């Protein structure tokens, strides 16, 4: 396409501060979902005994 | 109610058991979506 495109280390940190940060509110807020997946077993455990 | 939630009690493991035996193939989705943000801003359609 003759139009220019650029890189630098700068941006492999940046993509690694992205994957930490998103990474641990998405495990921490979907493991919270799922937590409530663990509760949906608790009810169905306590209706069951 | 244990019939009536059926489809509560099927999404209240299975949703879990995919996410969790998918854990790592999520781990690799967020690999990939942190990528597409990061890299490629500026690119058009055909190889966006």
């Amino acid at each position: 396409m003759r139009r220019q495109v650029y890189v630098t280390p700068k941006s492999f940190l940046s993509y690694l501060n992205s994957y930490k940060t998103l990474y641990i509110e998405k495990y921490d807020e979907l493991d919270q979902q799922e937590e409530s997946f663990k509760i949906g077993l608790n009810k169905i455990q306590e209706a069951t005994i | 109610l244990i019939t009536s939630l059926s489809g509560e009690k099927d999404r209240w493991g299975k949703g879990a058991q995919d996410i969790s035996d998918q854990k790592r193939k999520l781990v690799g989705n967020v690999s990939l979506s942190t990528a597409f943000i990061s890299y490629c801003g500026p690119f058009n359609a055909e190889y966006r």
